[PDB]
């Protein structure tokens, strides 16, 4: 079962085949056992771009909206409470699924804040999109709860505290509007960053490096 | 202490040790420019001489060094008219850069071919008499505009052939034969000329300005909304310029002169026989104009004919490092003959560091091709305008700030 | 013991001159003459467009005005500088001589003598631009050595306005570059390249012939790759004397360690034999020009 | 109304999601109404998509199908679902065809281009079908081809961009379905030249730089 199931999202990683991967990996996470790293990422990619497929659509019909009657604004309004709609549904299948499963049964430390940086990014989707504030709110209980534990255990140069750091501060950006606290952020986790890049594990050097220059861009496109 | 540049000239003194190579000690310098070492070369010397990475300070103490530039990979297969980037064939399922946006196959890194794609008389030598020459309105590479009023809104210039032989004539008829017909909306309209008088081009008059003037006298800077189309209404009038084999050649930011910042026009090109000077009964062509917006070939002049329909395209690059930055390049070289020979002999390129914060990295990949030292490697104009008809309806998409990006997702 | 005023000048503009003829053909700019009714004496009215911000130009133009404290008998003077039709208006020293292009052009060749004297007023010139304002000429060409019929020869269009310098160097095509390698390669050594360009320019009045080229036309780019690849040229001898050549030689370095500073230019004992025998400048011209006192 | 239903298609058309627009094209032509040439532009892409998209996972699969065996059991399941949802949505937009689009074709690049679409789609349910019904789609497909390709020549211009695609399709078909290169280069290179002789644009150049390397390629 979880092998077949593994496989049938490797089949479908490969062939751009979105939504039965994410159908497979929900599957096999309510299995109620742990996830190790393998399906993790996996589990993790599978949603990201089923969401952000969604999120990069609604964004473009919402630019149309404000590019422009009563009919022609009106189109654009029902495939944008569409698009609302069914990413609402596929953010709360996965939020859902991790207050059910994956967070109660996080044994690791970098797994917990794993997981609570997925749950905040998740919120921060439906912030974007969206009474309103409880969201926003609960994106950053889970944001400064992941930070919080991410603080202790794993060298301070790990992709999954760097990508939390970015997305946080990406959150106080285009949802609080607190620039500064963006950039104070995102610059503190990358000079604690540079301190600690001593010599790294080979696995996480290419990945590292990359959530650094995405953060570097953050913080020069901040500057003005 | 072994001292080493940056780009933009910048300076850091990395310690001098041993045992460890010079991959994580500039690393911490290279990441604060967000260069990666393995991407990156250095040089030693005893011009430039390259050097890797992985070599101790042992030998390097006391040396001054240069830094100067030379990716994750998911599977997508594209939906619109998307060129592979390794054999400039025509894509449509592969990989592609999460962030720099360089698409490619595995194949050229039993088999498939290609498909079909996602589609989606009344001119004459104008007479004399009835041309009424134009004012006092400036001057340029080679002539002067003069508007001319004659049913409509028009212009004349003037050449430096004053008594061309009958056939250079002859060449000259064949050339408005052959140039006259560039019906496009991204070229001005061209109603003929008048050889009875001293030899012009005739062409139309369009409002507003040219782009140098919008960018280094309003330097009325845009947003990448309108920088990218601007781009984009440039490779389509220099597509349909190249077509039919007609360089423009030509290609300076005070010639494509937009009208009510909407309509874009390209005009005041070719003319391959008052270029290439008929001194004698031959085809030198001169050095005549600004220097910045021809290639390194084209300053050499070390062909008969060293032009191409890629020395048009570093043409388009420069207009395009311009457009971004809204500086021109080389505005710091307070000289002449340095930038001319710099740039012909190719020790030193346009810098890079200068363009903005809000860079399109994707472009960081289309931008710099069209900027090579060599030319067979400069793109072609309908991948030119491909890649960027990709990126004019990908930016909002992308609107936003930087975010978590998906993982590596390639294997080999 | 020279007088040279300019006083007589008062506001400028172009409804105030009416134009004459014009001087000549240069390179980088045409140079006109017109008359001013007020003042009465004719002006050498150098006249230069650049399309360029408002801003920088009003900072090239009150710049230029330094002109006015640089004053000797060795360069030419400033009447004065304004804006109107959107162009430079660089009003000069009308001086019937123009420049020694067009007296290269119509002698075909300027003997050593007059060369001995030439050399002593151009070294004190730059000296003298030098020593006192603390910039160079920067331009050393004989198309930009201003000369007239009285015996007098001096210089002019040195680098006055730094933005200037720059602002100009996209427009400033030319075909000719006397320009030094310590200035090509990629970085400025100011101090001896004024030398390497009067060298070579003292070499063109000499043999009458583009020298980079080597006696013993080309491309403009492939100019500079003579200038900075291999070794100089080298004035001919037999009609020119060997002294003269030690003077030339030590003019025409590529290194600058190698290139004698101005105050060696002065201990030569060619330099200072130069200035030992008279050469007659009046008559000189006017009986190869038709000009008259 | 036909208007929302366009307006619809096109706020998909730049959405990245194609099905929903393939989907409303069917409701926008299930009427029968009659196409002009932007409606029918948006008709041809969007299936063109969605089909481009379930050959693309076919090939990737096929190729790990090809690479093997436990795992590769799994991928035959795979493809064969992958196939059906490509074989109804190739079947439902060919009914389309064969109920109101080509015997309600009028004009002449009308007939030609939906006789193109329907070769194109009876190919593309060929580049899978196997056994006794493969020989039936391919023949289906020859007459199609054939019967858009004869009237080409007679009722519309060298250059015009549907011809140069009707013979790219009509080429490649020969190569990799029919395994007859011969005649596919031996064509390829006729329809090349007659539109080079007679030499609204990008398009018309594009389709012609395909001929020149697809001649290329099996020229090799
Ligand atoms: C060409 N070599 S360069 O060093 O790159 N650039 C330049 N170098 C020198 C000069 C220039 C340009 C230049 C010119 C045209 C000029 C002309 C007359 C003038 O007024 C005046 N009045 C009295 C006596 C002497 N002049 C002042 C001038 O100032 C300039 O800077 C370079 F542009
Ligand atoms: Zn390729
Ligand atoms: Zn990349």
């Amino acid at each position: 079962d979880k092998n077949e199931l593994v496989q049938k999202a490797k089949l479908a990683e490969q062939a751009e085949r979105y939504d039965d991967m994410a159908a497979c990996m929900k599957s096999v996470t309510e299995q109620g056992a742990e996830l190790s790293n393998e399906e993790r990422n996996l589990l993790s990619v599978a949603y990201k771009n089923v969401v952000g497929a969604r999120r990069s659509s609604w964004r473009v019909v919402s630019s149309i909206e404000q590019k422009t009657a009563e009919k022609k604004q009106q189109m654009a309004r029902e495939y944008r409470e569409k698009i609302e709609t069914e990413l609402r549904d596929i953010c709360n299948d996965v939020l859902s699924l991790l207050e059910k499963f994956l967070i109660p049964n996080a044994s690791q430390a970098e797994s917990k804040v794993f997981y609570l940086k997925m749950k905040g990014d998740y919120y921060r989707y439906l912030a974007e999109v969206a009474d309103k504030k409880g969201i926003v709110d609960q994106s950053q209980q889970a944001y400064q709860e992941a930070f919080e534990i991410s603080k202790k255990e794993m060298q301070p140069t790990h992709p999954i505290r760097l990508g939390l750091a970015l997305n946080f501060s990406v959150f106080y950006y285009e949802i609080l509007n607190s620039p500064e606290k963006a950039c104070s952020l995102a610059k503190t986790a990358f000079d604690e960053a540079i301190a600690e890049l001593d010599t790294l594990s080979e696995e996480s050097y290419k990945d590292s490096t990359l959530i650094m220059q995405l953060l570097r861009d953050n913080l020069t496109l901040w500057t003005s | 202490i072994v001292r080493v540049f940056l780009p933009n000239k910048q300076r850091t003194v990395v310690p001098a040790r041993c045992g460890v190579t010079v991959r994580d000690s500039l690393k911490k310098a290279l990441m604060m420019r967000g260069l990666i070492p393995e991407c990156c070369a250095v040089y030693r010397i005893q011009e430039k001489k390259p050097i890797g990475w992985d070599t101790d300070i042992s030998w390097l103490t006391g040396e001054e060094l240069h830094v100067e530039v030379l990716h994750n990979f998911v599977r997508k297969t594209f939906f619109t008219l998307a060129f592979c980037d390794f054999c400039r064939k025509l894509l449509f399922q592969g990989f592609r850069c999460q962030t720099c946006g360089y698409k490619f196959h595995q194949r050229c890194s039993r088999d498939r071919s290609s498909s079909a794609p996602n589609v989606h008389s009344d001119d004459w030598e104008i007479p004399d008499g009835q041309i009424t020459v134009g004012q006092r309105i400036g001057s340029g590479s080679f002539g002067t505009v003069y508007k001319g009023k004659w049913h409509g809104d028009v212009a004349v210039k003037m050449l430096n052939v004053t008594a061309p032989t009958p056939q250079q004539l002859q060449a000259f008829k064949n050339e408005v034969g052959v140039l006259r017909k560039t019906r496009h909306v991204n070229i001005l309209l061209f109603m003929g000329y008048s050889t009875k008088p001293q030899l012009a081009i005739v062409t139309q008059w369009c409002e507003g300005s040219s782009l140098y003037h919008h960018l280094h006298i309003i330097e009325t800077k845009f947003e990448m909304i309108k920088l990218i189309d601007i781009a984009r209404q440039t490779a389509q009038g220099m597509d349909y310029l190249h077509a039919k084999s007609i360089i423009h050649r030509d290609l300076k930011s005070n010639n494509i002169f937009l009208h009510e910042d909407l309509t874009v026009k390209i005009g005041d090109f070719g003319l391959a026989t008052v270029k290439s000077r008929w001194s004698g009964s031959h085809q030198f062509e001169q050095l005549s104009g600004s220097i910045l917006w021809m290639a390194p070939e084209v300053i050499r002049m070390q062909d008969k004919n060293p032009y191409s329909f890629q020395s048009d395209v570093y043409a388009f690059g420069i207009v395009l490092y311009e457009l971004m930055t809204g500086q021109l390049p080389y505005s710091n070289i307070n000289n002449r003959d340095q930038i001319i020979f710099m740039v012909g002999r190719g020790y030193l390129s346009p810098d890079l560091s200068k363009v903005r914060s809000n860079c399109p990295k994707a472009m960081k990949r289309l931008m710099a091709e069209c900027l090579k030292k060599k030319r067979d490697e400069r793109p072609l104009f309908p991948q030119i305008l491909a890649s960027i008809e990709l990126l004019a309806r990908s930016l909002p998409k992308i609107h936003r700030s930087a975010s978590e990006p998906s993982l590596n997702r390639a294997g080999f | 013991a020279f007088l040279t005023q300019k006083q007589k000048v008062g506001e400028l503009k172009d409804d105030d001159f009416e134009k004459i003829s014009e001087l000549g053909a240069g390179n980088g700019g045409v140079v006109f003459k017109v008359s001013h009714k007020p003042s009465g004496l004719v002006m050498a009215r150098k006249l230069i467009h650049l399309e360029i911000k408002p801003a920088i130009r009003n900072q090239i133009i009150r710049e230029l005005q330094v002109l006015h404290e640089c004053n000797s008998p060795y360069i030419v003077g400033f009447y004065g500088a304004f804006y109107s039709d959107g162009e430079i208006s660089i009003c000069m020293e009308h001086m019937d001589g123009g420049s020694l292009d067009q007296v290269l052009k119509k002698a075909g060749r300027i003997p050593e003598q007059i060369l001995g004297k030439v050399s002593i007023a151009v070294i004190k010139g730059l000296t003298y631009l030098r020593e006192k304002h603390k910039i160079m000429h920067r331009d050393v060409k004989p198309s930009n050595i201003l000369v007239n019929s009285r015996g007098e020869i001096k210089l002019c269009d040195f680098g006055v306005s730094g933005q200037l310098i720059d602002s100009m160097a996209n427009s400033f095509v030319g075909t000719r570059s006397y320009m030094s390698p310590e200035r090509l390669q990629g970085t400025h050594y100011s101090v001896q390249s004024d030398i390497w360009s009067m060298g070579l320019s003292l070499v063109e009045m000499a043999v009458g012939r583009y020298p980079i080229p080597p006696p013993d036309p080309m491309a403009i780019f492939e100019l500079l790759d003579y200038i900075v690849n291999e070794p100089p040229p080298k004035l001919p001898s037999g009609v020119f004397s060997l002294e003269f050549q030690d003077f030339v030689n030590k003019c025409l370095i590529k290194n600058p360690a190698e290139r004698a500073d101005l105050k060696q230019l002065m201990v030569h004992a060619f330099i200072k034999r130069s200035d030992a025998e008279e050469v007659d400048f009046a008559g000189w011209l006017c009986s190869t020009i038709g000009l008259n006192q």
